[PDB]
């Protein structure tokens, strides 16, 4: 929730997976996500539901969304016989999600 | 025709993205949120790393910068000068002769004003 | 022979339009630096002084707007209006540049601009347009040194980019052997005036016009149109080929410059000679070169040396690891160990990143740096 | 009558004083007042006192005597007060020919921290000084140096007011807090040290002012104070661009000494004590007369000999060279540019004229070289 352009009354606005509650989230490359992001991400995934406790406004939004995601095998397409998670970047708890 | 998408530094790869993508132009500075659909060619262009790197380098990274937008170029003409002064006195005579404001006969096989008009013909064709 | 290359930069080259665009003009863009108090304040003064048109300006008492379009509000007639800011005005005659050293990163991304383009396309604000500034360059500037010390890459030892160096047309370098012997001299010289206190005798004896000079400049810049001809054709070129055996923009510097020497003279033909010193004064700054750079350290021996070698390392302790990774630490151990050529640890960790990146090597850990595996 | 007027201007102005009325806020007028004004009809811009002088001359050793008589108020620093005594001399200036002029005064500056109460000095000059002027950084603003045009009245219109420098110009201008002065004041100074230069291309004004003010520089080091563990240049936070205007640093450090603290603590117990500090025996000279005798010595435009040329030029050769020779950092500031040299000059064509010179014998220059070593190297204590 943020200061809208210039000026108008403060509006409170999802990320796509509030709006795509019960709905489909489509996102690709994590990799290039900023963590900023990704505890969002992981917290979701967790509780399937988004808290929002800023500025004043305090909520917890449920998204529904399933999660489909297309992702960059760090560098080579396959880079390794090594397992995959050896062969991508992201973080394995989020992965076993 | 975008010169030294070096000086990119890391801002336009964002731009590349929708660029690439649909030349649609997103913008929502909140005061809207428009997407301005675009089609523009790329006459692109940067430099190697470490000067011409390209030679032992492999082209990839020695390019470097454009991560995946590096992906969405289709050609790619690598420059490289070694001294045939054979071809080095060539092209230093063309520049001669150019240098001297006159008499450069340069002309291009075909008249310039009727390319430009030739031009407009061959966008009429679909092949 | 500063004296001189300015002279050149007074009667510079020639413009020409082509059939249409061409439009080289006559523009020399002539930097010079050296140890400090070198009257290289001086020289900016003299030149503004005679300068119809020019204008002089201190390093970061600017940034890239203020010599162009200024858009200020008129607030005379309380309404808004543009202000052609420093450089639009300079159009014509020549730029006094002082600390360009120390310009704004913003300010100076004018100059390419105009360097390349000798013109300027604002799209700003409420009006676009390309504005053609056509003027001369003079920078000043200091080496870190501010003595650039012996040795050292020059090249390094003045900074800036090495490319938008090479961009300015003459590239002075000054510098001092402490001649005794000189400083005696120029001390005469100087420690005169004392007489007269009035000003009077600067160098006498000695011949100079006065303003004849500048009618002259007047006159040979309104009424002489150089052309080489054939003649300096192949010397010429032979020139530029020992050059680059460096680059293209120094014959064009060449070209137009000798352009000014047969400018004076009044000549309108050029001789295949005054093409020697007109190389010549390029050789000096060679000839100051003795006492593009930024590859040549960096090719290995410089960095592909250092890549080479990293690489090299990295399949031996490969080798004798069974093929299992390579440490951080004895990577910097051996690295360091074989000592010579400085690797250093920072050095070893940025090179590392490269080849990693460079997906020429595949490794990671916090204090473990394991091995790679170069794909590419 | 019009056009004939500029700021810091010293004129003799003759016309008749004619009021016109006016009054403040109307709940403040009994009537009428006037306001007045003032009318512009016209404007215009050695016998037995050399006895007076004579008085001091003929003691004798009026350079250290005088030297002396500079403050006598402060404790110490005999050496630093000579140099003001030549920054209040100055000379001899020169003209190129066609021509150019070099300046032609003196640039002091004080380096040092808390204490030397510095600036009490500074107090004292522009007191002393005829046409000084003590001024702070922030203190006195940009628009403080520099002249706003702004409308005058009785006559007309759009007028440069000037200060600082413009103000006190042909005579000294103080500074003080000088590293708190910031950036545009800098910039100015900077080029100040053209001399005879201001000039102001702000909208209404194209004007290029000629500013003939001496300056004098009281700064604090790099807080706190003088870290000699910080070189040279690093205990300063200022540029060498201006360092190299600067003709005289007095770097002033303390560390403390306990047989002279007894004496300069007598100094300061005695006075206040007594109102009169010197005593048994030093006849310090009435800043009045002083500035007479300076009037008088100011006349001479001394004349140099070639040896002192000479001499001049082999040891400025071994200045240059040694400085260099110094190479890297510590110690320093090199490199006793030219301006080194030129300003030597100046300063022993100072010294001589308070011979009175036209001689310009060597000494006058061995002193100044003396002078010049003893400014720095203060370090080293």
């Amino acid at each position: 929730v943020r200061k809208d352009p210039i000026t108008k009354e403060w509006t409170l606005e999802g990320g796509a997976l509030v709006l795509a509650d019960k709905g489909v989230c489509l996102i690709d490359e994590f990799d290039k996500m900023n963590d900023q992001d990704r505890t969002s991400i992981h917290e979701a995934m967790e509780q399937q539901s988004i808290s929002i406790s800023k500025a004043g406004i305090v909520t917890t939004l449920q998204a529904r969304c399933s999660i489909i995601a297309a992702a960059n095998p760090n560098g080579g397409r396959y880079n390794s016989t090594l397992p995959l998670a050896q062969n991508v970047s992201l973080t394995e708890p989020i992965l076993s999600r | 025709c975008i010169d030294e998408f070096d000086k990119m530094d890391i801002s336009d790869q964002v731009a590349i993205h929708e660029a690439m993508e649909q030349q649609t132009i997103s913008i929502a500075k909140a005061g809207i949120h428009a997407t301005l659909n675009a089609r523009t060619s790329i006459l692109a262009a940067a430099n190697p790393v470490g000067g011409r790197y390209n030679r032992k380098l492999s082209l990839r990274g020695n390019l470097n910068m454009t991560a995946p937008i590096m992906s969405r170029f289709d050609l790619f003409f690598v420059i490289l000068d070694d001294c045939n002064e054979k071809i080095d006195t060539e092209l230093a005579s063309h520049i001669v002769d150019l240098h001297m404001k006159r008499d450069e006969a340069i002309e291009p096989p075909f008249s310039a004003e009727q390319l430009r008009r030739y031009i407009k013909y061959a966008r009429t064709f679909k092949p | 022979d500063v004296k001189k290359g300015i002279l050149l930069q007074l009667f510079g080259g020639t413009n020409k339009t082509f059939t249409k665009g061409g439009r080289y003009r006559g523009d020399i863009n002539i930097l010079l630096c050296g140890d400090p108090s070198t009257s290289k304040s001086q020289i900016l003064q003299y030149v503004h002084k005679i300068t119809p048109r020019g204008v002089y300006t201190s390093g970061k008492g600017s940034s890239a707007v203020g010599l162009t379009a200024y858009i200020t509000r008129d607030v005379d007639t309380k309404q808004l209006v543009l202000e052609s800011g420093a450089l639009v005005l300079s159009d014509g005659g020549v730029c006094c540049i002082d600390e360009f050293d120390k310009m704004s990163d913003s300010t100076r991304s004018v100059l390419h601009e105009v360097m390349e383009q000798q013109t300027i396309s604002i799209a700003k604000a409420g009006i676009i347009t390309t504005l053609n500034a056509r003027s001369s360059i003079l920078a000043s500037a200091n080496p870190i040194g501010s003595r650039y010390n012996p040795n050292l890459p020059v090249t390094e030892n003045i900074d800036l980019p090495p490319p938008l160096l090479s961009r300015f047309d003459l590239v002075y370098l000054v510098l001092d052997k402490v001649d005794e012997k000189n400083d005696r001299e120029l001390a005469k010289h100087l420690t005169n005036l004392y007489l007269e206190d009035k000003p009077e005798h600067i160098s006498q004896d000695d011949v100079l016009p006065v303003e004849f000079l500048t009618m002259y400049i007047s006159y040979a810049k309104e009424h002489i149109h150089p052309i080489i001809t054939e003649a300096a054709k192949t010397e010429l070129v032979r020139a530029y080929v020992g050059m680059r055996k460096a680059t293209t923009r120094q014959l064009e510097s060449m070209i137009r410059l000798a352009e000014a020497h047969a400018k004076m003279k009044l000549k309108n033909v050029v001789e295949l000679e005054d093409v020697q010193e007109a190389v010549r004064l390029i050789r000096s700054a060679i000839k100051d070169y003795a006492t593009m750079n930024l590859v040549q350290t960096g090719k290995s021996v410089i960095q592909r040396k250092l890549q080479e070698d990293l690489s090299r390392e990295i399949m031996n302790v490969l080798k004798d690891q069974a093929s299992d990774s390579m440490s951080f630490n004895e990577l910097i151990k051996q690295i360091n160990e074989h000592s010579q050529d400085r690797v250093e640890s920072s050095d070893i960790q940025e090179a590392l990143s490269r080849l990693q990146q460079e997906d020429k090597v595949i490794v990671l850990g916090e204090g473990v740096r394991r091995s790679v595996r170069l794909n590419n | 009558l019009v056009r004939s007027l500029s700021p810091g201007d010293i004129v003799d102005v003759t016309g008749i004083f004619l009021p016109a009325p006016y009054t403040g806020f109307k709940a403040l007028k009994a009537g009428l007042l006037t306001e007045t004004y003032l009318e512009a009809q016209f404007v215009r811009q050695t016998s037995d006192v050399e006895e007076r002088v004579m008085e001091l001359i003929t003691s004798g050793d009026v350079y250290n005597r005088l030297a002396k008589s500079i403050a006598p108020e402060i404790y110490g620093n005999l050496d630093v007060k000579k140099a003001l005594l030549l920054l209040l001399v100055g000379g001899v200036d020169k003209r190129v020919g066609d021509g150019m002029k070099i300046r032609g005064d003196i640039n002091v500056c004080l380096m040092g921290d808390p204490g030397v109460a510095k600036s009490q000095l500074l107090k004292a000059i522009c007191k002393i000084s005829p046409r000084g002027v003590y001024t702070t950084g922030k203190g006195s603003s940009g628009v403080g140096l520099t002249a706003a045009v702004m409308k005058d009245p009785v006559t007309d219109e759009m007028i440069l007011e000037g200060g600082a420098l413009v103000l006190a110009d042909n005579g000294i201008c103080c500074i003080d807090e000088f590293d708190k002065m910031d950036e545009s004041d800098r910039t100015a100074i900077h080029e100040v040290m053209e001399q005879q230069t201001i000039s102001i291309s702000k909208a209404g004004i194209n004007t290029t002012l000629n500013a003939r003010t001496s300056i004098l520089a009281a700064a604090n080091p790099l807080y706190g104070r003088y870290n000699p563990r910080l070189s040279p240049l690093d205990n300063i936070n200022l540029p060498a661009a201006l360092l190299s205007r600067f003709d005289i640093l007095f770097l002033m450090l303390d560390i403390p000494s306990r047989d002279d603290d007894e004496k300069l603590a007598e100094h300061v117990t005695y006075v206040h004590m007594h109102n009169k500090q010197p005593d048994l025996d030093f006849t310090p000279v009435e800043p009045s007369k002083m500035r007479e005798y300076i009037a008088y010595a100011k006349t001479k435009r001394p004349v140099m000999s070639e040896a002192v040329n000479d001499y001049v030029v082999q040891a400025y050769i071994r200045l240059r060279q040694d400085s260099k020779r110094e190479m890297d950092s510590k110690f320093s500031f090199g490199q006793a540019t030219p301006r080194t040299l030129l300003g030597i000059i100046r300063l022993s064509q100072a010294l001589a004229k308070l011979r009175l010179a036209d001689m310009v014998d060597i000494d006058d220059v061995e002193e100044a070289l003396r002078l010049v070593r003893v400014s720095k190297e203060s370090l080293y204590q």
